[PDB]
């Protein structure tokens, strides 16, 4: 009935295979520091470890599959805090215009640690655009990621 | 394929760990 899904499960998984560059598959001060640092710098370590304990229910000091899924599945209809998605956007739009460009992204995607020529992205942004502007805006960004 | 999701979600994990800090106002 649903055993043939594993679609969402596979999605998170890929996120762990992409975020975890070591091979353990867990969000830790290490994978967090490295990335977060290459995204917005990293102040101290004690603060990062304390921030992870304020959420780690068990105490492994890290996060696995159930805990991650739980971090998202565990929710409160409480007023939508788009501030999250919003912030995520700002990261993508580094400069400060609001829309994504071929060069802009290429810089953010290339810094993640992989190799994506200019063609791929170009084809990605294109499909993302249904009207015919050429660049991605907030409406298309929400209309595409929002699905329910 | 062209899923800005794994890319977004991923950043969502870290971005969330940055905001989890319940306002260090004090
Ligand atoms: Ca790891
Ligand atoms: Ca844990
Ligand atoms: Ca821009
Ligand atoms: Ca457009």
């Amino acid at each position: 009935a649903d055993q043939l899904t594993e679609e969402q499960i596979a999605e998170f998984k890929e996120a762990f295979s992409l975020f975890d560059k070591d091979g353990d598959g867990t969000i830790t001060t290490k994978e967090l520091g490295t990335v977060m640092r290459s995204l917005g710098q990293n102040p101290t370590e004690a603060e990062l470890q304390d921030m992870i304990n304020e959420v780690d229910a068990d105490g492994n000091g890290t996060i696995d599959f159930p805990e991650f899924l739980t971090m998202m599945a565990r929710k409160m209809k409480d007023t939508d805090s788009e501030e999250e998605i919003r912030e995520a956007f700002r990261v993508f739009d580094k400069d400060g215009n609001g829309f994504i460009s071929a060069a802009e992204l290429r810089h953010v995607m290339t810094n993640l640690g992989e190799k994506l020529t200019d063609e791929e992205v170009d084809e990605m942004i294109r499909e993302a655009d249904i009207d015919g502007d050429g660049q991605v805006n907030y409406e298309e960004f929400v209309t595409m990621m929002t699905s329910k | 394929k062209r899923r800005w999701k794994k890319n977004f979600i991923a950043v969502s994990a870290a971005n969330r760990f940055k905001k989890i800090s319940s306002s260090g106002a004090l």
